[PDB]
């Protein structure tokens, strides 16, 4: 299927409930964000990103 | 002093007019209603830079 509404023509979206602004900075001790999911092949993936402070 | 005050009030009104009328095609800039706008300067999504006009 090549219609624009096909499931393969997109994905999933997750929007944060807490919005930030210009003067917000990443605080030390609360900088790591980990995504736990399943790849397309089926093997689990765990990607940890340590966002830089400031 | 009254004459100087009158001229100062004229310049004050000019300052307020400059703050309230300057725009980029109709988008007010210096009246405080710009806030923070993010400019996308990358070939991929999520590569924007915030500009704040006070």
């Amino acid at each position: 299927d090549m219609r624009s509404d096909n499931r393969m023509m997109g994905g999933t979206s997750y929007v944060a409930a807490e919005g930030k602004d210009k003067d917000w900075k990443v605080q030390a001790g609360a900088n790591d964000i980990t995504f736990t999911l399943k790849d397309i092949d089926g093997n689990d993936q765990t990607i940890t990103v340590n966002a830089k402070e400031g | 002093r009254v004459a100087i005050q009158e001229e100062i009030t004229a310049l004050n009104d000019e300052l307020n007019r400059i703050a309230e009328t300057t725009s980029f095609g109709g988008n007010k800039l210096l009246n405080g209603t710009f806030s923070t706008k993010s400019f996308q300067i990358g070939a991929d999504n999520g590569e924007a830079v915030m500009l704040t006009l006070k």
